[PDB]
């Protein structure tokens, strides 16, 4: 603490220098199906991206090593977390969104970024906590004779919001003239058919995309990642890893009751004081294993 | 399907104000003991509110008072009834089949919450037969829309049984609800709490519990409120056959970027919330 | 005076120097250690100015 | 590595490559390099030998 190797006479308060923590346990809700990777990704087809479909994931237990030989993904990319801590990590709220957009258009699916995509067919919140995946589909869905099945929304008259779909038809008029639909000289049907081909260059080439979104210590999570759960230990100073939740504390028996929604509390410092227990619902409080208070009085 | 109603004696709806009431829980954490400064959309203190109160009693001045409200960054609506005359609600942002339209209603039973292109029609209302022989209520003539079509998002809750009369004088209810439609996310807050006010909004203060947050991802501009009627021996003829509501009151506020200090409770429970911008008192106390 | 101090400081831990947690913990639950200690770093800088 | 598995060598990823092959350390200094070698790494039969 003096950083000098002579002491002089005096009480001397010290800092803590000895290791308490040597047990770590592992807290996971009780899950035994996988998560439907298969009909997440290898979907015989998947939605236009103007009408991008959503779906809800739930009860899953996600392993991403399954998919590892099954698919190869060109772009991933996680903002929220980071990719190694997956594993470790609880999905509160997981939703996958499915749609199918041109090779080069892949950079337009992320935060604060522009263009035909972004603006009028997905828009993604710049505060963004998830993974958004892409893969090459020209096997899939390209056509000797030509893939004009997935549509775009050319024309919009305002940037879409996030997380807003659109599948109005209703033709779009650039000049002043009232289109009365009958597209005319200044009036064009929104939607405009992509033209995906086999031999067509990569930038072209039809590209599958998923997007991840969820939320992860908040909230009661359904979905985790495949971590085996261990025995609660109590009463002493242990690491603990609670819905993905890591910390080292003392863990004790908790009078206070959270109400159904409520998952876990946070103190006045914003320290999470007590949690709730994912296998069985019972309040444990969090307690710090040091107490301090330490004087060496040395001549 | 549905039709136009007739014979309404139109007076415009009166105001109201709401003392404490629209708090809700910004968040699922649990605080014990502790004051809180948030800010959200949040319904102002003594905030102007719209007052539409169904009164069909007999000598005439009968109403319906259903009009077509807009939505201003989410919504506060509080439903005073014994009848359980209020079913739902519809929001969209034209209504007409041209945009996706999101129906929330509960037909008798099970709420039933559908994103579609749905062609609302003038009058959205719900029907009930008041049998006299045998002293039955089958809710009948369910005449929201004229049509449907792609249907993006289905919800349908389990089926229950409900009392298609109750008529005893004061309200007991006090449904409290707030819609808030952000990033794509519908979010319901509700609250409900007994009452025994004759026709008043009682000045009082709830929290209203998260219920759900669909992700409906639809522009909403405006929003109208579902009715039941009773057609029971009187005046038969589908556009005034005798549809009495024997009584039912409803709220309308709108939410506002507001900063908020929330108290809670040794149990966690919010119970009592300072506005910062209503008065000076309260701009110290924050 | 020397109550309210150390209480205002037990306070100041909640607040939040441009991490994007107050909570260590939760960083480096979902941060992996190069981007942790970014957000650590602020956290660290915030608590010895206070 | 194919083509696609280029992204996988960087500090912190993760990846069949990144997880059961080629780790990267997340303090790692130093330049990583990688170009298509279809011409000399591909055979009309296929290249089964990687
Ligand atoms: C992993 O995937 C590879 C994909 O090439 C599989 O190897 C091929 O398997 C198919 C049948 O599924 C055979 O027709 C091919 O001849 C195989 N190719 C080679 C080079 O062996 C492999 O079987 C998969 N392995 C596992 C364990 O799933
Ligand atoms: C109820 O009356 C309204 C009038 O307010 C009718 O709405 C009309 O709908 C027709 C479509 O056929 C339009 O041409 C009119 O412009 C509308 N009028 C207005 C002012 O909105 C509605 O059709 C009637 N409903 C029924 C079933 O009779
Ligand atoms: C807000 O609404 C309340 C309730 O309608 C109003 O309080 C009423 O005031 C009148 C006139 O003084 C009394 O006759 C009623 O008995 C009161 N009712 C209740 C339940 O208090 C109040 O005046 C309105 N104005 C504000 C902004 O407070
Ligand atoms: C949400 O819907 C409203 C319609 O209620 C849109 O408001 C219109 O915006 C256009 C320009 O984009 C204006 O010319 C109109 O005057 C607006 N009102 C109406 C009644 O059409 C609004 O743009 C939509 N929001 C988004 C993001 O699409
Ligand atoms: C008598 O009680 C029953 C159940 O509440 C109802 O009788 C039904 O009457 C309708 C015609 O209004 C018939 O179509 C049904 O087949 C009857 N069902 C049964 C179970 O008999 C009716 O609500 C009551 N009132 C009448 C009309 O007698
Ligand atoms: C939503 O519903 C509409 C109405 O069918 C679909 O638009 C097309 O409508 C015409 C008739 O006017 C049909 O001949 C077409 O077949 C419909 N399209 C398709 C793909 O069949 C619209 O496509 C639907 N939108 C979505 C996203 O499903
Ligand atoms: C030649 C005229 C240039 C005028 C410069 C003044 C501002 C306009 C240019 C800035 C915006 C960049 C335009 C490129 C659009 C990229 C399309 C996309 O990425 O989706
Ligand atoms: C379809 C199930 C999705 C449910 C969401 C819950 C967790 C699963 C998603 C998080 C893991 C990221 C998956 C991306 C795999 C990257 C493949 C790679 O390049 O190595
Ligand atoms: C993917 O789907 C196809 C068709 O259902 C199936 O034959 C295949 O086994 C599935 N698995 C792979 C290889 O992704
Ligand atoms: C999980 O399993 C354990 C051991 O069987 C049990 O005690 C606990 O209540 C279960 N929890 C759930 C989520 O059912
Ligand atoms: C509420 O709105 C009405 C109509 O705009 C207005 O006359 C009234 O002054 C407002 N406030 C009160 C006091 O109710
Ligand atoms: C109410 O729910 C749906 C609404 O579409 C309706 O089809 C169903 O018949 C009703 N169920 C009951 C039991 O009222
Ligand atoms: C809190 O909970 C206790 C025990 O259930 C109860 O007696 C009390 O009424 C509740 N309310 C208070 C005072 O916080």
């Amino acid at each position: 603490t003096l950083k000098s190797l002579t002491v002089e006479k005096g009480i001397y308060q010290t800092s803590n220098f000895r290791v308490q923590p040597t047990i770590s346990i592992v807290r996971f809700p009780n899950i035994t199906n996988l998560c439907p990777f298969g009909e997440v990704f290898n979907a015989s087809k998947f939605a236009s991206v103007y009408a991008w479909n959503r779906k809800r994931i739930s009860n899953c237990v996600a392993d991403y090593s399954v998919l590892y030989n099954s698919t190869s993904f060109s772009t991933f990319k996680c903002y929220g977390v980071s990719p190694t801590k997956l594993n470790d990590l609880c999905f509160t709220n997981v939703y996958a969104d499915s749609f199918v957009v041109k090779g080069d258009e892949v950079r337009q699916i992320a935060p604060g970024q522009t263009g035909v995509i972004a603006d009028y067919n997905y828009k993604l919140p710049d505060d963004f906590t998830g993974c958004v995946i892409a893969w090459n589909s020209v096997k899939q869905d390209a056509l000797t004779g030509g893939n004009y099945g997935y549509l775009y929304r050319l024309f919009r008259k305002s940037k879409l919001k996030p997380f807003e779909r659109d599948i109005s038809t209703e033709i779009y008029q650039a000049g002043s003239t009232p289109c009365n639909g009958q597209v005319g000289l200044n009036c064009y049907y929104p939607l405009e058919r992509y033209g995906f081909h086999p031999t067509t260059g990569v930038n072209y080439q039809p590209f599958r995309v998923v997007v991840l979104s969820f939320e992860l210590l908040n909230g009661p999570a359904t979905v985790c990642g495949p971590k085996l759960s261990t025995t609660l230990v109590k009463d002493k100073c242990v690491n603990f890893n609670f819905n993905g939740l890591t910390g080292t504390g003392v863990l004790t028996t908790s009078k206070k009751q959270f109400l159904p929604f409520q998952q876990f509390g946070r103190d006045i410092s914003d320290t999470t004081d007590a949690v709730r227990d994912p296998q069985t619902l019972e309040i444990l409080d969090i307690t710090p294993c040091s107490f301090g208070g330490v004087s060496v009085i040395t001549p | 399907q549905c039709v136009n109603l007739t014979t309404r004696t139109g007076i415009p709806p009166g105001y109201t104000n709401s003392s404490t009431r629209g708090v809700y829980y910004p968040d699922k954490v649990f605080r014990s003991s502790i004051l809180h400064l948030t800010q959200d959309l949040f319904l102002p203190f003594f905030s102007n509110v719209t007052w539409f109160n169904t009164i069909n009693y007999q000598g005439g001045f009968k109403k319906f008072d259903n009009p077509v409200l807009p939505f201003n960054d989410g919504v506060y609506f509080a439903s005073t009834e014994k009848s359980n005359i209020i079913r739902g609600w519809i929001f969209g942002t034209t209504l007409d089949a041209r945009t996706q339209s999101l129906l929330i209603v509960n037909n008798a039973t099970n709420v039933v919450i559908k994103v579609c292109e749905f062609q609302f029609c003038t009058d959205p209302f719900l029907g009930v037969y008041y049998h006299n022989n045998n002293k039955t209520w089958v809710e009948n003539e369910f005449r929201v829309y004229s049509s449907a079509n792609n249907c993006t998002f289905e919800y349908i809750s389990q089926p229950f049984l409900m009392d298609l009369e109750g008529k005893q004088g004061n309200f007991k209810n006090l449904r409290e609800f707030v819609f808030k439609n952000v990033d794509g996310y519908f979010k319901i807050y509700s609250k409900h709490t007994p009452i025994d006010l004759v026709r008043d909004l009682p000045r009082g203060f709830a929290a209203l519990e998260p219920l759900v947050d669909l992700p409906i991802g639809i522009n909403i501009t405006r929003f109208q409120t579902l009715l039941a009627l009773h057609r029971s021996y009187l005046t038969p003829g589908n556009l005034e056959s005798g549809w009495t509501t024997g009584a039912a009151a409803y709220y309308v506020g709108y939410l506002q970027q507001r900063t908020f200090l929330l108290s809670y409770n040794q149990n966690g429970t919010i119970t009592d919330a300072v506005d910062c911008s209503l008065d000076p008192l309260s701009e110290t106390k924050c | 005076q020397n109550a309210q101090a150390l209480n205002t400081l037990v306070k100041q831990l909640s607040s939040n120097f441009g991490a994007i947690s107050s909570v260590l913990n939760d960083i480096l639950s979902r941060l992996d250690p190069p981007e942790a200690e970014v957000q650590i770093d602020r956290l660290i800088t915030g608590r010895l100015q206070s």
